[PDB]
């Protein structure tokens, strides 16, 4: 079953490095090309580079040509990007994805996507509040930096009902955003309503309760 | 330059005696502090050595034998330490210096005022004079005054008298300058050192050999590291402390150790240490590291170390005296080589009671991946059917930490070679290149030796090579694409540069970008070739590049973006070709 | 260099209606084209190779057309679950060019949200700022509009929104604005409303407490 995991993105100060890796799994690299393709936040999809593993040719895209560089290991069946000199401009979700075969040149297969942020800014963990009580309960998780935060509820448990909201940059650069439920009001007082927020780029666990 | 490395050739014959002496200058010209042995030896009487000048302090011996020269200046030396010791006794060996006569007449080290491990040892100089005089045990560090010395004072010729200047009949030589100063029975209260026989004129407890005062900025030398002027007992560390958490943070004023000195980084061609040091060989559970510039450190390995190849003079090739068939599979794979190579005539005789055949030269081909040799390389004989040394056509680097002889990194000595062929070296790292006796041997005026060099205590000794007027006279000179003239050997792949364009690794004038087959395309002034799907032009460029979608168009089908040679006949995959030559997927399932 | 030019930008189509999404190559790229689809924070997906070709796992209602170089996606019965960016991409040269890519949202029929606010809690108010927080629950359309009066006192730029991307099976949207005082300019007054205009109240809805 093919499928392609990136790791390595995060943030980064501009000016400096960072190195992704693609682990593809299910199918060997050395027969196919592996892309890049990036998008930045609310826009669309850049083509960035191109591999073929077997004898290491590459080929770049012109806003990248002379600092990113693409290699493959195929005794590991890893691809990865080596961005060096990063801009503000470069801030977005790095995809790998492969092309399908030797007579099949649409890309059918994408990993899920690693966010690379550029910014001088520096990592801060999340304030977790609860936001208290058919009734809506939640969790205002509150000035962090940089993205992501991933919220669920009760584990994974509680999915029906649940609104994780876009985050919002504030003025005084931090971000903040807000997780909901719909219950029925029947069941507060009976049954545990606990959010689970993780920040990994500061290694922030909160499970908070409501 | 103020330090220099030693020699390690004991009493043994130069090879080259119409090159040892210049050997001798290159090595200690401008040099005060010998980091080995000085080893003089088998100069002829009217040897100019003023290049001894400087001489202040030598790390191992002194070794002074079977030289006809009337008199060696040293009168600058000040230490011997003595770290090694000929004959494993004696930090200065005085040996055979004769048969106007020719031979030593005195030894005028009237600076000579310590020796901190190691005797005396002076036989059979029959015209010199005063060194029976001398009292050695002044000289001696009070941690070697039970240093053996054992002086032969029997001559072939009379001795004027010290001159009067000397009050204890203590002297170097007859002039007034080459009285004894005593440093050490003469000293006030139980003092190493002094200056005179009050106890202000004692030295720091860190001086060796004297002092002009009683800092230990004030030495004549320092007794364990000289810490930019100030004499100290170790050099400052690398890392501190912190007194509450004892958290590592890097000292600003740390210093590696190098000989007897604190160095703020490690000299040229030398290895760092997490220890603090500046060594030529890594510890045991460590590999080398290499920089962006160039440094090369040594740092512990954070698993188990992975297998390397050792040269000989190395680990289980400690004891080896040559490569031979018993002991060339040793070498099969080896880019870097810990240790060095030695060809020598036995290299190519074979033990019989084994039946082990000699070595033979397709074997040699094992050293066509050998990239670096951190040692020497040594080639004495080498198999007369074989031009050149082109088994050794990818070495790039000879860094020369271990020397033939203490000097020599490179030496190629009676063979039958007709050129090098050593197209890749581009570095001695450290020692002198000796090239004699080789009589077809051109292309050496052609290759540019002070392009390898690293330091200028380097240069190349030859003799009795070719003539290069023959090599010119028979037309073997570089290749016309040559660029500036420099070669390893005749034709177009000997080049160190290339002037116009490289094929593989043959110099071309042009590539085959509109006129050929097959047609290429350049990069980085190398000819590459189109992929063979990409159609010539006639008037144009074929390709912009290696891959089948670079063609300028598709010599039979296209399965876009990629010229192919036919429709591919995860997915199962079914094709067939468009009328304008694209191929189609098959719509059947 | 070959450029895919895509149009609309965005367009609205209700539940059931047939969808046309437009691409146009700069050049001859034959028949080399893919359509992928991408739902927010996702990795696209491909839907159509070989310019009309149905990639195999993909509902039948997705089509593609080719046209000289005018290239087209339908969507035959646009479902909710067809919420998506779609973007068209040309493999004939490399390097291999997306298009700008077509928002495509399902409109369909009014929806009043549900009013809820949350007061700040304990644990925040004593660490110096309060934030006061509203929520519209599962409205159609997008465009409402929320204000704050603490006590009956009109705000200005000291609140924000973050409006959901839009569900997936019932195509609504869900918003939250939160109001940011400090300790001190929180407890000068006791009534916080937090009330919303929307097309499908009739009267604009108040919701408020007392602290
Ligand atoms: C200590 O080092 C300086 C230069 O680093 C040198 O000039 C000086 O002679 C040295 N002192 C001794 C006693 O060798």
């Amino acid at each position: 079953e093919v499928q392609l995991v990136e790791s390595g993105g995060g943030l980064v100060q501009p000016g400096g490095s960072l190195r992704l890796s693609c682990a593809a799994s299910g199918f060997n690299i050395d027969d196919t090309y592996i892309h890049w393709v990036r998008q930045a936040p609310g826009k669309g999809l850049e083509w960035v580079a191109r591999i073929y593993p077997t004898n290491g040719y590459t080929r770049y895209a012109d806003s990248v040509k002379g600092r990113f560089t693409i290699s493959a290991d195929t005794s590991k069946n890893t691809a990865y990007l080596q961005m060096n000199s990063l801009r503000a401009e470069d801030t977005a979700v790095y995809y790998c994805s492969r092309w399908g075969g030797d007579g099949f040149y649409a890309m059918d297969y994408w990993g899920q996507g690693t966010l690379v942020t550029v910014s001088s800014a520096s990592t801060k963990g999340p304030s977790v509040f609860p936001l208290a009580p058919t009734a809506a309960l939640g969790c205002l998780v509150k000035d962090y930096f940089p993205e992501p935060v991933t919220v669920s509820w009760n584990s994974g448990a509680l999915t029906s009902g649940v609104h994780t909201f876009p985050a919002v940059l504030q003025s005084s650069g931090l971000y903040s955003l807000s997780s909901v439920v719909t219950v029925p009001s029947s069941s507060l007082g009976t049954q545990t309503y606990i959010c689970n927020v993780n920040h990994k780029p500061s290694n922030t666990k909160v499970d908070k309760k409501v | 330059t103020q330090v220099c490395t030693g020699t390690d050739m004991k009493l043994r014959l130069p090879a080259s005696p119409e090159t040892h002496l210049d050997m001798l200058r290159h090595l200690y010209q401008g040099c005060q502090v010998v980091q080995g042995n000085l080893e003089l030896t088998y100069l002829p009487t009217n040897a100019s050595l003023s290049f001894l000048q400087d001489i202040q302090e030598v790390q191992g011996y002194v070794l002074i034998a079977h030289n006809q020269v009337r008199q060696v200046p040293l009168q600058r030396l000040r230490i011997v330490r003595g770290t090694q010791l000929f004959e494993d006794n004696y930090a200065l060996a005085v040996l055979d210096n004769g048969d106007s006569p020719g031979g030593l007449r005195e030894l005028q080290l009237r600076s000579l005022t310590e020796i901190l491990k190691g005797g005396v040892l002076i036989q059979r100089n029959p015209q010199l004079c005063y060194q029976d005089t001398i009292l050695w045990k002044d000289i001696f560090h009070k941690n070697n005054q039970l240093a053996l010395t054992l002086i032969d004072t029997n001559r072939s010729r009379a001795c004027h008298p010290c001159s009067p200047m000397c009050k204890g009949s203590r002297c170097w030589g007859e002039s007034s300058e080459d009285c004894q100063s005593l440093t050490r029975t003469v000293c006030a209260g139980g003092c190493a050192r002094c200056k005179g026989p009050l106890p202000t004129d004692c030295c720091h407890e860190q001086c060796a050999a004297g002092c002009t005062g009683p800092k230990h900025s004030d030495c004549l030398a320092c007794l364990h590291f000289n810490h930019s002027g100030i004499c100290e007992l170790h050099c400052p560390a690398l890392v501190t402390y912190n007194t509450d958490t004892f958290e590592s943070m890097p000292n600003p004023e740390g210093r590696y150790t190098f000989g007897a000195s604190c160095v703020t980084a490690c000299p040229y061609n030398y290895l760092s240490t997490d220890v603090g040091s500046c060594t030529l060989v890594c510890p045991l559970h460590n590999q080398e590291v290499t920089a962006e510039d160039g440094t090369q450190r040594c740092e512990k390995c954070s698993k188990p170390c992975a297998r390397v190849c050792y040269g000989l003079g190395m680990e289980h090739l400690r004891e080896v005296r040559a490569v031979t068939s018993a002991n060339i599979q040793e070498f099969a794979g080896c880019k870097k080589i810990f240790g060095s190579l030695a060809f020598l005539p036995e290299s190519f005789d074979g033990d019989p009671a084994s039946n082990t055949a000699p070595l033979q030269p397709e074997q040699l081909q094992v050293f066509e991946t050998l990239e670096e040799i951190t040692g020497y390389l040594y080639i004495s004989a080498w198999p007369d059917s074989l031009p050149d040394l082109s088994v050794f056509q990818n070495l790039q680097v000879i860094r020369g930490r271990i020397l033939h002889n203490g000097a020599y990194s490179l030496t190629l000595q009676g063979l039958g070679i007709s050129w090098l062929g050593l197209r890749s070296l581009r570095e001695l790292g450290s020692g002198l290149a000796l090239i004699h006796h080789n009589t077809h041997l051109c292309f050496v005026h052609t290759v540019p030796w002070d392009q390898l060099f690293r330091n200028p205590h380097q240069a190349l000794l030859h003799t009795a090579n070719r003539p290069e007027d023959e090599c010119v006279g028979e037309g073997l000179a570089c290749h016309q694409l040559c660029a500036r003239g420099h070669c390893w050997g005749p034709g177009p792949t000997q080049c160190v540069n290339c002037s116009q364009f490289l094929r593989g690794q043959e110099c071309v004038e042009e590539c085959r970008v509109l006129q050929g087959l097959p047609r290429e395309y350049v990069n980085a002034r190398h000819c590459l070739p189109c992929h063979p799907e990409c159609q010539p032009q006639n008037g144009s460029v074929t390709c912009f590049g290696p891959e089948a979608d670079q063609c300028v168009a598709c010599a039979h089908y296209k399965d876009p973006p990629f010229c192919v040679a036919r429709c591919p006949s995860y997915m199962p995959i079914w094709k067939f070709p468009d009328e304008e030559g694209a191929c189609q997927p098959c719509p059947i399932n | 260099d070959i450029q895919m030019t895509q149009s609309p930008s965005s367009l609205s189509a209700s539940v059931g209606d047939r969808v046309t999404i437009t691409c146009r190559a700069s050049q001859d790229v034959n028949t080399a084209v893919a359509w992928y689809q991408q739902k927010p924070g996702k990795a696209p997906k491909l839907l159509i190779y070989s310019a009309d070709f149905l990639y195999s796992g993909v509902p039948s209602r997705f089509s593609g057309s080719r046209s000289g170089t005018d290239f087209t996606l339908t969507i035959s019965s646009l479902q909710p679950e067809d919420f998506a960016t779609y973007y068209c991409q040309q493999h004939y040269t490399t390097p291999p060019t997306f298009g700008q890519g077509t928002k495509v949202e399902i409109k369909r029929t009014v929806a009043a949200p549900s009013v809820f606010i949350f007061p700040p809690s304990d644990e925040q108010l004593k660490s110096g700022t309060a934030s006061v927080v509203c929520l519209l629950n599962n409205f159609y359309p997008r465009e409402a509009k929320v204000q704050w009066k603490v006590d009956n006192a009109l705000q200005s730029g000291n609140s924000q929104e973050s409006v959901t991307e839009q569900d997936s099976k019932d195509s609504t949207y869900s918003l939250s604005s939160t109001l940011t005082l400090s300790k001190a300019d929180y407890e000068k007054h006791k009534v916080y409303a937090c009330e919303v205009t929307h097309q499908g109240l009739s009267s604009p809805v108040t919701k408020s407490f007392n602290r």
